[PDB]
């Protein structure tokens, strides 16, 4: 009812499915591997429900995978029964804020038996802290917060490729069966016009070496395969026969170098492929082959068999004969078909829980085999379940795998919306997938699968194109990995209020109408022609009843982050694409205020994530504050949240909350109290919404650029809050201790003016380059006075003394009021790692306001600098004085084929002014009645759903019946466009003009970042050039292309400068530095150094590259 | 004649057109080695690339000691292989190879002059091109007598 | 800077480059953190 | 790397080396060198005053005097506001 | 035989002996460029 | 299979550093990091002139440092070198007044990351002017392939005399009007003119 | 009282060629810094500026200035 | 809203389309057609749509309003983007070089329908994933052609030599007309004749003097139909390349200094468009190789 704050609808079709939790795909993996009350709660409301869902939890399953372990003699057995948690013992505001990995313990039941003791022996241990994920789906990992991202995986199984070779002039057919765990193996038929078999590609074989080789004989195996021909040509032109010789001769192929032995070769035969460790299929690579080979009912966990050996043979040989449909071996008729890679049906997500178990599996199977090696050495009646597991894999795996992983990404906090986009990311590149450089056209490229499972809207545009992708609005993971989406039930023509949940492949065999297809006052098709699309991607159409499904939300194939936009389906995919990347670094503002125009999900995309914080109960708020809240239930329990306050987020920005309730208001659960960052009334709220004007203004926004008042600075509309934090530590070193400390040696004395008595600045002491934030001094050094010093200091009698400072200074280009300053003492309760004696942060907080070079953008990929920040007089006002908050160029909307903005634009201003229809008999006036948008008023928002936007018949009757703003006349014509005023000439412009409201974002490029220089600082070691970055006074590189144009200008003299004296020479640096100063002209370059580098390093390769000259010895 | 207009082509089939000269002088170089054939007089060995100057140079060595020319036929090769089997090995080391130049030019002891752009690039000398050259950079600069007679 | 002559470099020239000889994989005394004595590093 | 010459360290002290040596300069011929040799101008190791007073002939009390008498003279603030920036 | 006499006449024209191919004595880079530069905290920081 | 050391990665070789993308002869002989140079977002001034760039405060202060020193040196607003720089990095008017007064007639190269064709150095007057973003001619925009959405563009600084010769000779923004692809104009843009 | 207050063409038909020009003005404008930073020896062979010069200038401009008006020449090796 | 006004005609035109379209279907279910064949002729047929209706906005729109001014002016866009703005997008590229049988029928203005942004998009992200590919290649390119164009320095000021080059002043000479070639410029231009030409006993154009528009057109004139000019290809010079064969340089419009880097020049120039090229086979065809 209260959930959201009023926000009129333009949606024309009412939704049967609510979106899911959008954050689902963490909580509910993570739950899962876990094996928490939540998890097997959903398991049994799901088995009473009767739907499907693994009843084995993750830990315990691969627990229980781990047998007992049994000596050579068999005789202990080690059983881990029963696996359990206890509460953490740090807080999650404590972890993050005293660095601790937030964790809890996990202990197990460890039984010893022994047959030969004839006893069992139970004893509890503890294999160490595990890293716990919290309820908003962040592992806080030292004190920051990281996020595990799911990863897309060709799943195990068999998979058959058909392709052309050229010089062949013939069909290829290949067959490739990759597992979960173990090696892989390959059946290429028709080579050569033969079959053969790749045993990890070892070498060249036969198909008949390897089924004699198998107790099979060469009688069954004809009559078999009697009725393809390429196998009996295989099997006549195949000398060798009789099981042993084949089993001899793979084995010597194999592994040559020994003499073949019968037991060896057998035992290496079943170690590779029938062992149940060194081969585990995984239960979706079971689950999957069983279906596509179309055995009915094969064993539901396990290696393959050679049974499916042989079964694959022959559905790869009736691919390769050309019949279409076969018998199934020991299985129903199915369609023998070539199975494209990628195709969704053969793409699983490895969620969280399934990549954190995988590694926990890594460290049992280590701890497996120290214990092992430990039996083996070590005698009977001394061993117990504890001493024998030594816990240090599990635990440096569990550790390292945050570190080194290329899932373990640091969460994004620029706004709640980058982290849900962060969650819900299906990043294909990591370890054992696709990584960058095996990148083709194909994977990158969308299918026809990939609706409703992969938005493919939105994605990086850097190199990695199309690899990362968010996950659709609607998805759903399938126990096994695969994606699943919704659909709604049709039969006979009439739509149901049913809903299936289908995969990539169950998809193929219905057809699927469109949720965009009308439908009449009943529940049948209003039209008999409807949209569909159906198996391959087609498009074609079907109609009357013949459809079974159809989408139950036009908006299943956006993801949040995407279906945000407004006005989405007239952009170019390109632009939207832009639009929707972008918007994932959009800062949080001083006041945030929700768009004007925009999807109506952005109260759910707010409410999902975790920034905004919801109440757990139904009570009556008794004190509302700053710091916090507290809310009394009818029960009688008292809660009151702590709200965060100017804390510093991963990318430095502020995470302020507001409060929204009043003191006495009644409350309702999950129901939004305090407003997070970038949010209003618990709705989205990115950015704020301007006025804006498109017209070329004095070439200031040339190449879209952009021009804004001083009225965005003076009101403070546009101006973020940055926190930066930097922190030293007090280091025992060898000569001695380091001292915080307040007397600082070789200073002056107003320098630490501020500073607090230990040597710390104080609070609110505001800042600025090379001011003395922590007081540090070096215990000392071996100080050689120089001649110059001595004489000097005997002069002015003052003493050099060891001690030396070395303490933290502001970073160059740096301004802000500190506001917060952090100190842990070693000395003090308070651990620190070694060495360091104290360690210190500090705040450092500005309000940085919108300025030139500070890079600002709207929604659909409209993106420029600030040229220039004209006085509020200079705007090209409107008839009513309101003046232009900012003007954008109009050259970009039509080429960039993003049209959307202008719409947006004139549903801003529509919604700014509201309009009254009643009794108007107009078609647009009977829609918007019926919708209920038709009596609204002024500066309410309005919603266009991202697929079900207002129609533009209805913006220009709204145009039209706008309500009159003053005096009784409408500024806007009815075209959409206004009378604008300029404001310097004051002459007013020949035409109207477009004008309306659009939202405007600051995107997180602010000048203050980006702006470098260096006259000179520090340099590399091994080759004494300039180092780069920012952080360290870093130059500029002059690449190879820039040497280049150089060249191509004949600039030779500049070319020489800017590659020896002004870095690479030692000798010329310290030269030209004097010279400048001294007025001096610039000296003669000298040699570089890196020649000189390079010089020795090619004489250490044993090449006496001797410089020379044309009369003998050169001079160097 | 006929790379020149297949390239043209080629870049036409969009709109951009680059003079012809910038095309033409890719192609010189990619033509300027030749392959000896008949290697009887010449000494050196048959069917190998020989820079067309090379070629010229001991044609006329052997007729002026005079035995017979060999024979050689002119032969086009890639802009990689052209650049790779150059004189100056530092230019071709700063190349894609950096290996096989190295070590190959070790075993045949080959002194890289100086002369080229990317070599006096890896030096820090002067780049002989535009106001590197020798003769822009040997002048003397005075006034005239009249000035000085004047102030 | 006329030629860079580059070639096979035999061991009597490598002999006259080196002005000692290496003989410990020491590197640094774990406590001095100074250069240890006719090793890698040494002064 | 900390081996590297700071251009700004090193051109500032080579700035105080040209200005500290015309200050001893404004001083007496004799009073600079003995002050120069004491304290080591011309050569990194300065030479105690009983070790100044072998070559120039004077006694190790008698250049004693004259280091006194120096250390003053450059104490006065005329040859003073030049070498209180250098520190 | 063209690429044997290639190689054969290459270094036989050079006074250089062939004996190179088998080297004797390793030369050693300078220890700067292979810095084990001392790195705060009590770590360090070394070249392969 | 290589000595992979610690078993993360292969160890580093000899000729390993002297070969690929990451060798010594394309990555610190060929293309090196320079001083006297400085990176910034860049902006549209059209009032400029065609041979005319700006330089935000802090950028062109830290970039001529070494003659900021030596005019407040010679004009005595301060007393030694040492405290020139003390009076410098306190950022005080005068250093500002010094500044506007020496960026004179000292050309500055102005370049793209991409660097396409040998258009993309372009040599410019230095010019004060306040914000943190490069100012910049929107006719020369072109000519680097340079939009204005957000696009870093680094500047180079020309110490000796022979290079600042050059850079208002030969690399000058007004004597470079015509693309040397085909020989016809690329100095006047059509976006908006 | 700009880098193009100088114009080139007259410039390039005075030297005949455009890198002998940046060479040639650079070799004078080099003369002229070090005449500049004589500050007391007074060498014969040193001569400063021809043409009036303000009290703040770069040696460059100084040089063109003195192209344009000509009187400098220049005689090859 | 009111600028981009859609062509009224186009419903009917497209309704008229697809009554037909479907009178295919219908004569498709009872298998008189194959499936293949009518793919054919739909895409053919929607090809001719697309055609048509963009020749009828074309009609529409009067000259007055914006998106003509900036785009008939060459201010920025062009035709075809106008088109899928105003008018019907037409065939798109399914995926792996594919057409669809049912095109998008709306414009960006009207707003696509969800198969149809869907399909759309299929061919924008393939479009994306080229370019960076195409970036990559012509960098690449880019650096081969300056490596092995350099050292190609000017280092004399006129060659000893006199053989030039052969090529068209003029062809196409429609009949009882001398007309230029139509791309003269990027030949001919900026060349210096080897020799004289004399066509009435008198000299028309000296030797060593670059060609521009008054004696180009003077040639044509007088009805000569080729022209020898000096070129690079042709030089004689014992040291590089002299500076009368290679011509004027082009940045500057005067004749190419001594010591200038020609090589590194033309280099850049030709790997500057790699990026730009973007061009690709529309459709395989079925067949590869062909
Ligand atoms: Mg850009
Ligand atoms: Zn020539």
């Amino acid at each position: 009812a209260s959930t959201a704050p009023l926000r009129i609808s333009f949606a024309k079709i009412k939704e049967p499915l609510e979106v899911p939790n959008l954050l689902a795909l963490q909580t509910e993996s993570f739950d899962w591997l876990l094996g928490n009350d939540a998890w097997k709660a959903r398991v049994e409301s799901a088995l009473e429900s009767g739907q499907d869902v693994p009843t084995k939890s993750g830990l315990e399953e691969i627990f229980e995978e781990i047998s007992p372990i049994e000596d050579f003699s068999g005789s202990m057995s080690l059983t881990f029964r029963d696996h359990r948690f206890e509460p953490p013992k740090n807080s999650i505001d404590e972890c993050k804020d005293r660095d601790f990995t937030y964790a809890a313990p996990l202990f197990v039941t460890a039984e010893f038996t022994n047959n030969e003791t004839g006893e069992i022996k139970s004893q509890t241990v503890f294999m160490g802290d595990f890293p716990l994920m919290t309820n908003k789906g962040t592992f806080v990992i030292n004190g920051t917060e990281r996020v595990v991202v799911s990863q897309l995986v060709r799943s195990p199984g068999v998979y058959f490729d058909s392709s052309i070779d050229k010089t062949s002039d013939k069909d290829i057919f290949s067959a490739k069966i990759i597992p979960s765990r173990g090696a892989w193996l390959e059946m290429e038929i028709d080579k050569r016009d033969m079959v053969g078999v790749r045993i990890d590609r070892k070498r060249k074989q036969s198909v008949t070496v390897l089924l004699k080789a198998l107790g099979w004989t060469t009688e069954q195996i004809l009559e078999e395969f009697g009725e393809y021909e390429s196998m009996r040509a295989t099997l006549e032109k195949d000398h060798t026969q009789g099981q042993d010789d084949a089993l001899l001769d793979i084995y010597r192929k194999l592994r040559p170098g020994e003499p073949p032995t019968r037991e060896a070769a057998q035992t290496l035969l079943e170690n590779l492929y029938f062992n149940p460790k060194r081969y585990d299929l995984a239960k979706v690579g079971r689950y999957k082959v069983n279906k596509k080979l179309g055995a009915d009912e094969p064993l539901d966990a396990g290696v393959l068999t050679t049974d499916d050996v042989i079964a694959t043979i022959k559905y790869l040989v009736k691919l390769h004969a050309g019949e279409t449909e076969t018998v199934g071996e020991s299985g129903r008729e199915i369609v023998v078909e070539t199975d494209d890679i990628d195709h969704f049906g053969n793409r699983r997500i490895r969620n969280v829980g399934e990549l954190i178990q995988n590694q926990v599996r890594t460290g049992l199977a280590r701890m497996e085999r120290v214990v092992r090696e430990r039996m083996t050495t070590q005698d009977v009646e001394a061993i117990t379940p504890q001493t024998l597991i030594n816990i240090r894999p599990v635990v440096a795996s569990i550790k390292e795998f945050f570190g080194t992983s290329q899932l373990s990404q640091f969460m994004d906090q620029n706004n709640p919306l980058s982290g849900l986009t962060h969650k819900r990311r299906l990043n294909a590149l990591g370890p054992g997938g696709l990584s960058r450089e095996r990148a083709g056209f194909e994977v990158r490229d969308v299918h026809p699968s990939h609706y409703g499972r992969m938005c493919p809207i939105e994605t990086p545009e850097g190199p990695n194109i199309g690899l990362i992708g968010s996950l659709a609005s609607y998805g759903r993971i399938n126990p096994f990995g695969f994606i699943e989406t919704p659909y709604r039930k049709v039969v006979e023509g009439q739509v149901t209020d049913d809903v299936d949940y289908l995969t990539a492949d169950e998809e193929d065999r219905f057809v699927i109408a469109q949720a965009n297809a009308a439908l009449g006052d009943d529940m049948r098709f209003a039209e008999a022609r409807v949209l569909v699309r159906r198996r391959g991607g087609e498009v074609d159409y079907v109609p009357g009843d013949d459809v079974d499904y159809m989408d139950v939300s036009p908006r299943q194939m956006v993801s949040v982050a995407t279906a945000m936009i407004p006005f989405l389906e007239h952009d170019d995919a390109n632009r939207a694409l832009m639009g929707a990347n972008m918007m994932r670094q959009a800062v949080p503002l001083i006041k945030s205020e929700s768009p004007l125009v925009g999807t109506g999900m952005e109260y759910r995309s707010a409410a999902d994530a975790g920034d905004v914080v919801k109440a757990e109960k139904a009570g009556v708020v008794q004190e509302v504050s700053a710091d916090y809240i507290t809310t009394t239930n009818d029960d009688g329990t008292y809660i009151t949240y702590r709200l965060a306050k100017f804390s510093r987020s991963n990318q430095g920005t502020s995470v302020n909350q507001k409060v929204i309730v009043a003191e006495g208001d009644r409350i309702i659960e999950g129901q939004v109290l305090a407003d997070g960052p970038a949010t209003e009334n618990g709705e989205m709220a990115l950015g704020k919404n301007l006025l804006v004007a498109f017209m070329p203004w004095e070439g200031h926004n040339y190449e879209d650029a952009i021009i804004l008042s001083q009225r965005l600075v003076q009101d403070d509309v546009l101006s973020s809050i940055h926190i930066e934090e930097h922190e030293v530590d007090a280091r025992d070193t060898k000569l001695g201790p380091e001292e915080i400390t307040r007397d600082i040696p070789n200073v002056s004395e107003e320098v630490l003016a501020d500073l607090d008595e230990r040597g710390i600045i104080r609070i609110g002491a505001e800042v600025v380059a090379g001011d003395i934030l922590v007081g540090k001094v070096t215990p000392k050094g071996e100080t050689e006075l120089t001649p110059e010093e001595r004489l000097l200091r005997a002069i002015f009698g003052e003493k050099a003394r060891e001690v030396r400072d070395t303490s933290l200074k502001v970073p160059h280009g740096e301004i802000g009021k500190v506001i917060g300053v952090r100190v842990f003492d070693r000395e003090e309760g308070d651990e620190l790692p070694p060495g360091v004696n104290q360690l210190v942060r500090v705040y450092v907080a500005q309000k940085r306001k919108i300025t030139d070079g500070d890079k600002l953008a709207g929604r659909h990929g409209n993106k420029g600098v600030i040229s220039k920040i004209n006085p509020i007089e200079d705007m090209p006002f409107l008839e009513d004085g309101t003046p232009v908050d900012i003007i954008l160029n109009p050259l970009a909307v039509p080429s960039r084929m993003n049209p959307g903005q202008v719409l947006e634009i004139h549903l801003g201003w529509l919604a700014s002014r509201g309009w009254d229809v009643s009794g108007l008999a107009e078609e647009w006036a009977q829609r918007l009645q019926v919708i209920g948008a038709d009596k609204v008023e002024p500066g309410t928002n309005v919603a266009t759903p991202v697929f079900d936007g207002a129609r533009e018949d209805e913006l220009a009757g709204l145009l039209q019946h706008t309500i009159p703003n003053r005096d009784g006349e409408r500024m806007v014509l009815p075209s959409g466009k206004a009378r604008l005023f300029d404001g310097r000439s004051g002459e007013p412009f020949p035409e109207p003009i477009s004008v309306g409201y659009m939202y405007i974002l600051k995107l997180h490029h602010l000048v203050d970042d980006k702006l470098h220089a260096r006259s000179t600082g520090p340099y590399s070691m091994i080759t004494q050039q300039p180092l780069g970055g920012k952080a360290q006074f870093g130059g500029q590189r002059f690449g190879e292309m820039e040497v280049w144009a150089l060249e191509a200008y004949g600039a030779a003299y500049a070319l020489q400068e800017l590659l020896t004296i002004k870095s690479d020479d030692v000798t010329g640096r310290v030269k030209v530095y004097e010279a400048i100063v001294k007025g001096e002209n610039i000296p003669e370059p000298g040699i570089p150094e890196s020649f000189k580098v390079l010089i020795k390093e090619m004489q250490s390769l044993c090449l006496n590259v001797e410089v020379l000259s044309s009369d003998g010895m050169s001079i160097e | 004649v006929h790379l020149v207009g297949e390239v043209q082509k080629v870049y036409n089939s969009q709109g951009v057109s680059i003079h012809d000269k910038h095309i033409e002088i890719i192609i010189r170089q990619m033509l300027r080695r030749v392959t000896i054939i008949e290697s009887g007089d010449a000494e050196l060995l048959p069917g190998e690339l020989v820079e067309r100057t090379k070629f010229e140079t001991e044609n006329r060595r052997v007729v002026q000691e005079g035995g017979h020319p060999a024979s050689g036929r002119p032969q086009l090769m890639g802009i990689t292989k052209a650049s790779l089997a150059t004189e100056s090995w530092l230019s071709a080391a700063s190349f894609q190879e950096t290996t096989r130049v190295l070590t190959d030019a070790a075993i045949n002891a080959k002194s890289d002059s100086l002369i080229g752009l990317k070599e006096n690039v890896i030096i820090g000398k002067l780049i002989p091109a535009g106001t590197g050259l020798s003769r822009y950079r040997n002048i003397r600069v005075e006034p005239t007598e009249e000035a000085k007679a004047a102030m | 800077f006329d030629e860079l002559r580059i070639g096979l470099a035999t061991a009597d020239d490598i002999r006259q480059w080196s002005h000692g000889e290496v003989k410990k994989p020491e590197t640094i005394n774990y406590r001095t953190l100074k250069p240890e004595k006719d090793g890698l590093f040494c002064e | 790397d900390s081996e590297a010459v700071v251009p700004a360290d090193a051109v500032s002290f080579t700035l105080l080396q040209e200005q500290l040596h015309s200050v001893l300069d404004t001083l007496s011929e004799r009073e600079a060198g003995v002050v120069s040799m004491r304290f080591g101008l011309t050569d990194g190791q300065p030479k105690t005053l009983d070790e100044i007073g072998k070559v120039y002939g004077v006694t190790r009390e008698r250049i004693r005097q004259i280091e006194s008498k120096t250390m003053s003279k450059l104490r006065h603030p005329s040859r003073s506001q030049v070498l209180r920036d250098y520190l | 035989a063209l690429k044997r006499l290639k190689v054969v006449s290459a270094f036989l024209q050079t006074s250089n002996s062939p004996k190179g191919m088998v080297l004797d004595c390793v030369p050693v880079i300078p220890p700067d460029l292979r810095p084990m530069v001392q790195l705060d905290g009590g770590r360090f920081a070394t070249s392969d | 299979r290589p000595v992979t050391g610690p078993g993360n990665r292969p160890l580093k070789s000899l000729s390993d550093m002297l070969k690929g993308k990451q060798g010594r002869f394309r990555q610190n002989l060929l293309g090196k990091r320079v001083d006297y140079s400085a990176r910034s977002v860049i902006v549209v001034g059209p009032q400029l002139k065609l041979h005319q760039c700006g330089l935000p405060k802090a950028m062109a202060l830290e970039l001529f440092k070494p003659f900021v020193m030596k005019r407040l040196v010679d004009l005595n607003h301060a007393q030694n070198i040492k405290s020139a720089k003390r009076m410098v990095e306190r950022g005080r008017t005068v250093v500002y007044d010094v500044l506007e007064e020496v960026i004179a007639e000292h050309p500055v190269l102005l370049n793209r990351a991409p660097t396409l064709h040998r258009l993309g150095i372009q040599a410019f007057e230095p010019q004060l002017v306040e914000g943190k973003a490069i100012q910049i001619h929107p006719l020369v925009c072109t000519a680097f392939n340079a939009d204005f959405d957000g696009d870093q563009m680094a500047v180079h600084l020309p110490l000796s005399a022979e290079a600042q010769a050059e850079a208002r000779i030969l690399m000058l923004s007004s004597n470079n009007i015509l693309k040397p692809a085909d020989g016809r104009p690329v100095t006047m843009p059509t976006q908006d003119m | 009282e700009g880098i193009i207050n100088p114009p080139i063409d007259e410039l390039l038909e005075a030297t005949d060629s455009k890198y002998s020009l940046v060479i040639y003005a650079a070799k004078r404008a080099r003369q002229i810094n070090a005449y500049y930073s004589q500050l007391g020896e007074g060498l014969l062979e040193y001569v400063g500026p021809l043409v009036d010069t303000h009290v703040h200038e770069k040696p460059l401009s100084i040089a063109l200035r003195e192209i344009n008006a000509g009187l400098l020449t220049s005689e090859a090796i | 809203i009111s600028d981009i006004v859609v062509p009224d005609a186009k419903k009917e035109i497209v309704k008229g389309y697809e009554g037909q379209d479907e009178k295919v279907q219908k004569q498709y279910e009872r298998g008189l057609i194959t499936k293949e064949e009518r793919t054919q002729e739909l895409i053919a047929i929607w090809t001719k749509a697309t055609n048509e209706v963009a020749e009828a906005m074309n009609d529409n729109f009067p000259k007055t309003n914006p998106v003509s001014m900036m785009v008939n002016s060459g201010a920025r866009g062009n035709m075809m983007q106008m088109r899928q703005i105003a008018g019907m997008r037409g065939l798109v590229s399914n995926a792996k070089n594919e057409t669809i049988p049912r095109p998008i029928k709306a414009s960006f203005r009207e707003g696509l329908s969800v198969l149809e942004y869907f399909i759309s998009t299929h061919g924008a992200r393939k479009g994306l994933a080229d370019t960076a590919l195409r970036t990559a290649d012509s960098g690449y390119l880019t650096r081969r052609l300056v490596d092995v164009s350099q050292d190609v320095i000017i280092r004399e000021e006129d060659c000893g030599t006199e053989r030039g080059l052969k090529l068209p002043i003029a062809t196409r000479d429609a009949d009882g007309t001398l007309r230029k070639a139509e791309d003269v410029e990027t030949s001919v231009y900026a060349r210096m004749l080897a020799e004289d030409v004399v066509i009435d006993g008198k000299v028309i154009a000296p030797a060593n003097v670059d060609l521009g528009d008054v004696l180009i057109d003077a040639l044509v004139a007088h009805g000569v139909e080729e022209v020898k000019t000096r070129s690079i290809l042709t030089c004689e010079s014992q040291v590089g390349t002299c500076a009368m064969c290679y011509g004027r340089s082009l940045a500057t419009g005067k004749l190419v200094d001594i010591g200038e880097a020609v090589g590194i020049i033309a280099a850049q120039s030709i790997g500057e468009p790699g990026t730009q090229l973007t061009m690709r086979t529309f459709h395989t065809g079925g067949v590869a190789g062909d």
